[PDB]
């Protein structure tokens, strides 16, 4: 007695992976070529629609990851190549009768430098930081010898992280997930549907997140696996922690030609003092952070588990140690005043200092060469999340190096969707 | 509403939205082939419509009858009482049978009206 | 508990108009269609007009098919008939009766489920 | 004449023309995004077009009547006594309105038909 | 059988797989463009059968005569004892004439569909 | 077979100085010098 | 036997065979590969 009736423009959707267009309102980021923004970015509430979300299984958050990488190698390729600078360095300590803690960080070395003709070569003096240099038995060479060719980052290039809306192509959609306490898995009933998701930004850093969003009630904790301590632990705090980061001393950028038409940049001198680069934390401000981290981890672990905080195991800087870009300067800090305590039922200052030669994404192969910035810096910004890993008592330490879960803590509330609005239905009609 | 607005809602009542639904689902590489892809598949369902017969229509009817091994759950209980998310799946499996029995009674239908209209 | 309470009608002279009225409560009006049925003092009952349930589908008798409106009001949940050009045949009781067509997704009927009272006209 | 050959003409005149003027719509990366455009916006038009119950047509008309603000010209001494280029500003700021209206007026002729086919 | 099984066979037989024919017509910048130019090939072919009056329909017949000038073959010795693709070479010069023809007596059947309708 | 069309009875307004037509073969006309630049020798060599 | 003109002598012919003819090849001698860096990050490989 029913019929096949065949509808058209059905609101029914299956899960998908596609190319995701960006849009934002020079800098690494190619901002200028990411540019059909939209003013009114409409968002459309769904009522009685529950979906299941699963942020370790979403390809928005690889596709952001090749995007990031994409741009910043075709933003620093047209620049100065340092190849010229690959030579033996005669070194001296630029400060050799300081008794700080900056002694033996500054290295005063000379160079035998090309110059604009081919048949002359200048004498150079600059000052190295000590980790951009390896003794090779006076008698040094740059780090990046042993493994690349280094290329300078242009100085007319920002490296200030501006925010990009990733927008679905036509027959796609995007959908937020939306619920409080939302773990990263499983069904929000909360759900909307937008074009284009938020402006995220960029922000590249190891142990600490920086500037992302907060959780809106509570410290929430996600894992692909909470009992695997294979996986890492990402905590979204629900308050900021503000972190001001300093380079304490005023230095003075000189330039000199080393070929027709190129530059090379580089650190001159120091004016006035030299000390040692720093963060401050207040001290209050973190302890109760960490008492509402623990408080949450004992869901999982235990209300009668200690649980401690430690220092960070081993590896290269970008694990060991804090990382981020202030001012333009790449800075390490020493997170081991942060996580060292033990739970059981005024200011924190974290040495820093700062490195030219950077090995971006573990590509290896391909070195950059920050070029110094002139003057002193002061760089204030607050923590938002962390990144923890495992090793009666449980043992959290710092986590790190793998970029795409800095871009997880921001991208866990979206799936991508295709639109397959094509269906049948039985009807009591005919067609004649 | 808005776009996917009726997607929580019956399927009685989110039949009224197709025009919504329709308008949105039409507007270097990587983005020029999802472009040129997005095309092609609107194409596709546009050819597959008008193969079983239906052409500007957003909703038409034909004389495939269903099946009631089709899930036929009764008619009231799915257009009142279930969206068009739980209808995709009650049917998932059926949908090749169907389309291909929707272009079945399209060829025969043609063949007859050819022939009718050779009548004097 | 169904609502159908018709109004209106009297004594109109031949060649006259009128209009019914129906007003309901009870039953998602909007939900069904609606008809009109005659009932002439020795006939008993005779179909006389039909609208659907959104008020944009009519169908008529043959007797009225020029003279009559049938009419649908579904933020007011009342029905209403316009009589025209009244003639002596057209003398009967006039009930507002729910059922007839349906949507063509809910069970197609062709029955009535439920009566009012009926208004008087006579020409 | 050929194509854009009757631009200067009358409403009138130039209706006759609609052929000429559709057949020439339709047929390295940006040489390539250029087409593709194309191709969308050729899309675009036709599926508002079938939207609004007019599909392999080139003049097909509605219920929807000309309301007397949308620029009230007379009808016979305009329509042979302009050009579309003219009459395209006469009416600029009203093709919002009148193309909601062409969809809304269609909807309800869909539904008017699906339950009229459910008569037995 | 499958796409061009028919091939070898007369056209009366082949006139019944057109289904399967048009159903195998859809779906790095050599191959990007080549996928553009499909794509505009047949929106080309789409456009013309609606131009004709032929949209949603694999088989349409029309008021265009034929011209016995145009290989005259009888009409069963077309139809029960040749190939399409030896059809494709009978009138292989006349295919814009009769293209032509097909544009034509279309555009007076919309206008005389129009006066009718003005009709009260 | 460049065919034209007379616009018989269109009047048109022309601004040269806002016509992008002019920076498309700029930009045009650049790109294929530059990319004809590409395989050939260089000479920083000779910048003795 | 396929040739575009096999009366044209200088056109070549491609001769299909209708049965494999199996060839056995070999470099007889044990060769040691070393390798160079001869510059930051590349090196050079080379017969021992
Ligand atoms: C977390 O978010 C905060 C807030 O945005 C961000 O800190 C901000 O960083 C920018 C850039 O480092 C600071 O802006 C600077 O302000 C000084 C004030 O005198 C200006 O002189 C600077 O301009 C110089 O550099 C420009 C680079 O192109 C040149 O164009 C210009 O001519 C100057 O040379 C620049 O405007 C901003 O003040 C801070 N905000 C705060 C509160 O300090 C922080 O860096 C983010 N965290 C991380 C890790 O990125
Ligand atoms: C780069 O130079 C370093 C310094 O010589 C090489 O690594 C050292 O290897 C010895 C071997 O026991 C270790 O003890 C040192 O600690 C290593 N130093 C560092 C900084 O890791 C390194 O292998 C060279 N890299 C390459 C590609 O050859
Ligand atoms: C989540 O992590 C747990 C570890 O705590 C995984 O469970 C282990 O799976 C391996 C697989 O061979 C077993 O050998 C272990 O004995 C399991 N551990 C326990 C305590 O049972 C678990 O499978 C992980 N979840 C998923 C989906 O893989
Ligand atoms: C972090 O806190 C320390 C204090 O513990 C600040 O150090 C003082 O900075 C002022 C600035 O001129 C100096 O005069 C004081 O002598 C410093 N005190 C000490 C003990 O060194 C430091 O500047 C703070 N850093 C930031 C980034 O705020
Ligand atoms: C790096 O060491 C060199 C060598 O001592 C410093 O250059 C000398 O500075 C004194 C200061 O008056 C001059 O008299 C010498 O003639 C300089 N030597 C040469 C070879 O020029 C150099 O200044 C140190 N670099 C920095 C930044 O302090
Ligand atoms: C409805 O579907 C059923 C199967 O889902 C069809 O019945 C099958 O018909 C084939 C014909 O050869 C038989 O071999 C199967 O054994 C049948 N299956 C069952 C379960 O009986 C049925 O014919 C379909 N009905 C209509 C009206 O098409
Ligand atoms: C023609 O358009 C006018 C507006 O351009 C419509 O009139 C408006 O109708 C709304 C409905 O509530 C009123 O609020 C406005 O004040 C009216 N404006 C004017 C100027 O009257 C008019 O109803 C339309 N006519 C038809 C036949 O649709
Ligand atoms: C069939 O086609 C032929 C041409 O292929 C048409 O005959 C021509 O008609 C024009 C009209 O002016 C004459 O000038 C030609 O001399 C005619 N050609 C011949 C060979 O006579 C013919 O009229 C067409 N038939 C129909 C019914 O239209
Ligand atoms: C195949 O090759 C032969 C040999 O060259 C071509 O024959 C020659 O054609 C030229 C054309 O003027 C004559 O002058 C020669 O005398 C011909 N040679 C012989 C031996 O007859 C032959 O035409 C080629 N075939 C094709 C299809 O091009
Ligand atoms: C290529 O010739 C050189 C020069 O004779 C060989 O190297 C010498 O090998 C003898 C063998 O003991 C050494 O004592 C010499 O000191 C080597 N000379 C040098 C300069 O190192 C070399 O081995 C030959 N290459 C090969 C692959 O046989
Ligand atoms: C530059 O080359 C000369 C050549 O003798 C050498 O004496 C001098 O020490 C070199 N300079 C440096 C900085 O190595
Ligand atoms: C997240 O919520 C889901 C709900 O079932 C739960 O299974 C999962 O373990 C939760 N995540 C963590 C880290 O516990
Ligand atoms: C750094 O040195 C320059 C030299 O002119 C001076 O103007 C500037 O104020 C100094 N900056 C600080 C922070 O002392
Ligand atoms: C960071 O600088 C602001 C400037 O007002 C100051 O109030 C705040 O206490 C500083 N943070 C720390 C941890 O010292
Ligand atoms: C952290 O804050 C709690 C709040 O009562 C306090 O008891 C605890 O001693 C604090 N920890 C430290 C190390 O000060
Ligand atoms: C931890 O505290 C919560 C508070 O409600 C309680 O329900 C839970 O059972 C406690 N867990 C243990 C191990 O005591
Ligand atoms: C950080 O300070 C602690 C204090 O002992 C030290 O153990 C650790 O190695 C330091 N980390 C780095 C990267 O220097
Ligand atoms: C951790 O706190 C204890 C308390 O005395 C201190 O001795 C130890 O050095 C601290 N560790 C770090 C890495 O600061
Ligand atoms: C610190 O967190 C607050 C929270 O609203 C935010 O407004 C502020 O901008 C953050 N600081 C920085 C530097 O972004
Ligand atoms: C969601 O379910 C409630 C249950 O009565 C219903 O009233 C509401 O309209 C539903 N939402 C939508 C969009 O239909
Ligand atoms: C089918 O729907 C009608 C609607 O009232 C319901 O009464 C009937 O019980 C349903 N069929 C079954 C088997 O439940
Ligand atoms: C179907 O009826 C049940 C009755 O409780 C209701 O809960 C359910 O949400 C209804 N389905 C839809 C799609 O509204
Ligand atoms: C489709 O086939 C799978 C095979 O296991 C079955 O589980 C599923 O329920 C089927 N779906 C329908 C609509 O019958
Ligand atoms: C141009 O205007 C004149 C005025 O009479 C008219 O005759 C002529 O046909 C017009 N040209 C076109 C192309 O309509
Ligand atoms: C309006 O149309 C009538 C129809 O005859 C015409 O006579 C009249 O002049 C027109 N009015 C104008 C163009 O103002
Ligand atoms: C309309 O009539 C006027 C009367 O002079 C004429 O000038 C004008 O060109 C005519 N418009 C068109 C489009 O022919
Ligand atoms: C459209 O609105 C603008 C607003 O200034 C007005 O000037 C223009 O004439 C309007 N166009 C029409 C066709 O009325
Ligand atoms: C091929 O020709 C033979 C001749 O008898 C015919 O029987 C056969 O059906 C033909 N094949 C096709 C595919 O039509
Ligand atoms: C041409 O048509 C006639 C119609 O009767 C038929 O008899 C004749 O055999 C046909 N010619 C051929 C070659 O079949
Ligand atoms: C048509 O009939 C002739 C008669 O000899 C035959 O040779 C030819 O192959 C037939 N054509 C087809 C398509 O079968
Ligand atoms: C098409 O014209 C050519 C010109 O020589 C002729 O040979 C061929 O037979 C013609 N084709 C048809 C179908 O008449
Ligand atoms: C290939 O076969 C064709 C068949 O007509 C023949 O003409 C040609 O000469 C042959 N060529 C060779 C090289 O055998
Ligand atoms: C080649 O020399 C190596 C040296 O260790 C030896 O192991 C290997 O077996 C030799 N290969 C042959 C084929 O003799």
């Amino acid at each position: 007695n029913l019929w096949v009736t065949v509808y058209y423009g059905v609101p029914v959707w299956k899960d998908a992976e596609t190319t995701l267009f960006c849009a934002s309102d020079h800098n690494v980021w190619a901002t200028h070529a990411c540019v059909p923004t939209d003013p009114n970015p409409q968002e459309i509430h769904l009522e009685n629609v529950t979906e299941e979300f699963n942020m370790w299984k979403n390809n928005m958050v690889e596709q952001m990851h090749e995007d990031i990488i994409s741009l910043w190698d075709q933003s620093l390729k047209p620049c100065v190549k340092l190849t010229p600078l690959c030579v033996t360095l005669q070194c001296t300590n630029y400060a050799p009768k300081l008794r700080s803690m900056m002694r033996g960080e500054i290295k005063n070395c000379s160079f035998n430098m090309t110059t604009e003709l081919r048949d002359k070569k200048q004498k150079v003096y600059s000052l190295f930081y000590r980790l951009d240099v390896v003794q090779i038995n006076k008698e040094y060479r740059l780090i990046n010898c042993n493994t690349s060719a280094i290329t300078q980052a242009c100085p007319k290039v920002s490296f200030e992280p501006i925010p990009i809306h990733y927008c679905a192509p036509a027959g796609f959609a995007i959908l937020k997930c939306k619920d409080k306490k939302f773990n990263g898995t499983g069904p929000c009933p909360s759900v909307s549907t937008v074009q284009c998701t938020h402006g995220i930004k960029p922000v590249v850093s190891t142990q600490l997140l920086l500037n992302g969003s907060l959780a809106e009630e509570e410290v929430i904790i996600r894992s692909e696996n909470i009992t695997n301590n294979a996986k890492n632990i990402l905590v979204q705090l629900n308050t900021p922690v503000q972190i001001n980061c300093t380079r304490p001393s005023n230095n003075t950028v000189k330039s000199i030609r080393i070929g027709p038409g190129q530059a090379f940049y580089y650190f001159g001198d120091v004016l006035g003092h030299v000390r040692m680069a720093h963060c401050n934390i207040s001290k209050a401000t973190w302890n109760e952070t960490l008492g509402k981290v623990v408080k949450q981890l004992r869901k999982h672990f235990g209300n009668n588990t200690i649980i401690r905080f430690a220092q960070s195991s081993g590896g290269d800087l970008e694990v060991t140690t804090h990382s981020f870009n202030c001012g333009g300067e790449f800075f390490y800090c020493n997170t081991s005043g942060l996580f060292n305590s033990t739970w059981i039922s005024d200011s924190l200052i974290l040495p820093c200092w700062i490195k030219q030669i950077i090995n971006m994404w573990q590509r290896i192969g391909q070195a950059m060469y920050a070029p110094p910035i002139q003057g002193v810096i002061r760089c204030v910004s607050n923590i938002t999340g962390l990144i923890l890993t495992r090793d009666t008592t449980e043992t959290f330490r710092p986590g790190g190096g793998d970029m795409r879960d800095n871009w997880r803590s921001e991208l866990y509330k979206y799936k991508v969707v295709k639109i397959e609005p094509l269906g049948v239905a039985p009807t009591r009609c005919k067609r004649r | 509403l808005g776009f996917l607005g009726a997607a929580g809602s019956t399927m009685g009542a989110a039949s009224m939205t197709l025009t919504v639904q329709a308008r949105n689902l039409l507007s270097g590489i990587k983005q020029l082939q999802a472009r040129v892809l997005a095309v092609e598949h609107y194409l596709r369902d546009q050819q597959l419509l008008g193969i079983w017969g239906c052409s500007g229509k957003l909703i038409c009817c034909t004389n495939v009858p269903w099946n009631s091994s089709w899930s036929n759950r009764n008619l009231s209980e799915i257009w009142d009482n279930m969206t068009w998310l739980q209808w995709d799946k009650e049917i998932s499996n059926y949908t090749q049978i169907i389309y291909g029995l929707l272009e079945e009674s399209q060829n025969q239908q043609e063949k007859n009206e050819q022939d009718l209209l050779a009548l004097d | 508990e169904v609502q159908l309470v018709e109004t209106g009608g009297g004594l109109v002279q031949p060649g006259g108009s009128l209009k019914l009225s129906c007003r309901a409560s009870g039953y998602t009006f909007s939900s069904f269609a609606m008809s009109w049925v005659r009932q002439a003092p020795g006939k008993g009952l005779e179909w006389v007009s039909l609208i659907n349930d959104r008020g944009g589908l009519t169908f008529y008798v043959d007797s009225v098919k020029g003279r009559f409106t049938i009419s649908r009001d579904n933020s007011k949940n009342t029905l209403s008939l316009q009589m025209h050009s009244l003639r002596d045949g057209d003398t009967a009781v006039y009930y507002c009766a729910t059922g007839g067509m349906s949507s063509a997704l809910q069970s197609s009927k062709y029955y009535f489920d439920f009566w009012g009272q009926g208004a008087l006209v006579t020409v």
